[PDB]
């Protein structure tokens, strides 16, 4: 729904500004995966350190959605699980959207 | 506004 709520024109322009001003960070849109039974997330736009790993970003989501650690969280990009050890800069480089943002989804088990 | 991690 991020894409539905913001025209492609405006998405592209905001991504260009952020990449110019904060080159050591990655603009990420985070949304809950379709049909997932875990909590929706309040804020969708995250400016992430390039060196942050996927696994470390799982902890970020956990703190927002206030999910007990007994229950697992998985991050997807383009419907596939990226490696936990991968740095956000790498996922961006390889899977960034045409609008300049990286789109992530998350779910539980 | 952006969330900053």
């Amino acid at each position: 729904s991020f894409k539905k709520e913001h025209p492609l024109e405006k998405r592209q322009a905001e991504a260009s500004r952020i990449r110019n001003k904060y080159p050591d960070r990655i603009p990420v849109i985070v949304e809950r995966a379709e049909k997932s039974d875990i909590p929706d997330i309040d804020k969708k736009k995250y400016l992430v350190p390039a060196d942050l790993t996927v696994g470390q970003f799982v902890f970020v989501i956990r703190k927002r959605i206030k999910l007990s650690a007994e229950k697992a969280i998985f991050i997807f990009v383009r419907n596939v699980l990226p490696p936990t050890a991968a740095m956000m800069s790498a996922i961006y480089d390889e899977h960034k959207d045409d609008d300049g943002f990286l789109y992530l989804t998350y779910s539980g088990e | 506004d952006w969330e900053i991690v």
